[PDB]
């Protein structure tokens, strides 16, 4: 969740290998608009009775509640889709598995979580820990013998006019924008967030609730930010510049650490190992997370209640299939999955706007809110996000179309 | 470093073969690749061709049986050969464009070719 999901990896080393330092400023805005979004959701969750999708349902009819039902729930089946090609690589990268085999061994990582589940979770969550620690120190380490220059990033989170001009850089901006600021973890978020110390009606034991609330929900973002400018970093020290336009993917990344110099050759193996590794519990990480926010979304707007091993694998099994296709129709094309890979992220800022809306409808409101309620500041930069991105999504749709 | 072939052999009319080609050291890219074939007493005659994006055109006495393609996890050139006729014995040779890191320029490269025998 944030810095493990493979969505941000290939869209902030993808941005830098494609177009420079230019998106960096799409990293910044968004991570800041999420540290907004999500604090909002807090206090909807602390002030009013209960979460998200529970609240939209109950402002709408059935059908409407039905159709954004259906643009969650594709949402969270657009992450999996992601995670799903995320294990599929790695799988290949590691064991030599075929992409396409790969995907529908996807389907029982539930069972392997069983597996690695007997084994403890501090222990294995401790050799995943110092597992991404180490890829991190991998990256840290390429970007420094890059030699970048700091004045051209700077540069980069300065704004430009090109991040619209051209569909390149827009799309792997909303991209971005979309894996930053995830739709389920909003509705996640904002029932989770209820399970805190305080009296549902003595009020200052809800502020510190959602102070704290906050200031973690702040720090991890913080996180998020700093991993995806030294990804962001990472593709573009290593393929930018480059005369055959290498799109920077995870094969490129992995041939790229196999393949450097002064990194040596069998070291450089046991760094591009490591890092397919690190892409693997990616990939299973996300999964758990993915579930809780598919209960409370299906809950929230159906009012329907099925087990979380029985939603998992539905939702599995709804994201193997265009994998499956994918790879049926391009003959197993690594860089067209990784352009599915990038194209459930643009789908989460094409979803997006269908939970900011009634999270500002409900915020704003002075009955269901009451002392906590969002100050005018927030509505106006809060709307603004919702303006601009839901122009920005209509303008590549049709664009493209 | 060199280029390596390998899967290669003996076999019946009707049966396939898959040919390897891969290099010595670790390798960041194949841009492109052709899969050449000698038969006796005859011209070397291109049989595959595999471009950067992946596209890929074979001979008209080989299309629809040969089917050459990139693993770029470990970055190897394959070609599967199937429904192999008797008149596909030769010595099959692979031209590759190997680029050794990511901003190096792309050379070319050949390799000794392998022997595929189809009998009866």
């Amino acid at each position: 969740v944030g810095y493990m999901d493979p969505g941000n990896w290939i869209t902030s080393m993808q941005g830098g290998a494609q177009y420079g330092y230019t998106l960096l400023f799409v990293i910044l805005i968004s991570s800041l608009a999420a540290m907004l979004l999500q604090s909002m959701t807090v206090r909807l969750g602390i002030a009013t009775g209960k979460d998200l999708a529970q609240m939209t349902r109950h402002f709408l009819s059935k059908p409407v509640a039905i159709i954004f039902w259906i643009i969650a729930e594709l949402a969270i089946i657009a992450t999996d889709i992601a995670e799903v090609i995320g294990s599929a690589i790695a799988l290949d990268l590691i064991f030599g598995i075929p992409l396409i085999v790969g995907a529908l061994i996807t389907v029982f990582d539930v069972f392997l979580l069983l597996f690695i589940m007997r084994f403890g979770f501090r222990k294995i969550e401790a050799i995943v820990g110092t597992l991404i620690f180490t890829v991190l120190a991998i990256f840290v380490f390429e970007v420094f013998i890059s030699s970048p220059q700091l004045t051209d990033i700077l540069n980069g989170f300065v704004p430009h006019k090109e991040i619209v001009t051209n569909q390149g850089i827009l799309y792997i901006a909303l991209g971005i924008i979309g894996a930053t600021i995830m739709p389920h973890n909003l509705y996640l978020h904002s029932s989770i967030v209820q399970s805190r110390k305080y009296d549902r009606h003595d009020n200052e034991e809800k502020a510190q609730a959602i102070k704290y609330a906050t200031i973690d929900s702040n720090l991890q973002l913080s996180i998020a930010f700093v991993v995806n400018c030294l990804l962001l970093t990472l593709g573009a020290a290593l393929f930018f510049g480059t005369k055959t336009n290498d799109l920077g993917g995870f094969y490129d990344l992995y041939h790229a650490l196999k393949t450097e110099p002064v990194l040596g050759a069998t070291l450089g193996g046991v760094m591009s190992t490591l890092f397919a590794v690190a892409l693997l519990a990616s990939g299973q990480n996300s999964t758990i997370t993915g579930t809780l926010a598919g209960q409370i979304v299906m809950e929230g707007f159906l009012r329907l209640s099925i087990p979380n091993w029985l939603r998992r694998l539905i939702t599995r099994s709804l994201a193997v299939i265009p994998v499956i296709i994918c790879l049926i129709i391009f003959k197993g094309n690594s860089e067209k999955i990784e352009q599915l890979l990038v194209f459930s992220q643009v789908f989460l800022s094409i979803a997006l706007p269908f939970s900011l809306i009634p999270l500002q409808l409900a915020t704003s409101n002075k009955k269901l809110m009451g002392p906590f309620i969002n100050k005018t500041w927030v509505n106006i930069i809060s709307w603004t996000l919702i303006v601009i991105l839901s122009g920005l999504n209509v303008y590549l749709i049709i664009q493209t179309f | 470093v060199q280029l390596q072939e390998s899967g290669g052999g003996l076999v019946q009319a009707g049966g396939s073969l898959r040919l390897s080609c891969a290099a010595s050291r670790s390798i960041f890219s194949i841009d492109t690749a052709n899969w050449y074939r000698q038969p006796p007493g005859m011209q070397r005659e291109l049989v595959a061709t595999i471009t950067r994006d992946g596209n890929a055109n074979y001979a008209d006495s080989v299309k629809g049986r040969f089917t050459i393609s990139r693993d770029r996890a470990r970055n190897t050139v394959y070609l599967q050969m199937n429904s192999l006729k008797p008149e596909d014995t030769g010595v099959y040779y692979c031209n590759a464009a190997i680029r050794t890191t990511v901003r190096t320029s792309a050379q070319e490269y050949w390799g000794q070719g392998t022997q595929v025998t189809v009998s009866s």
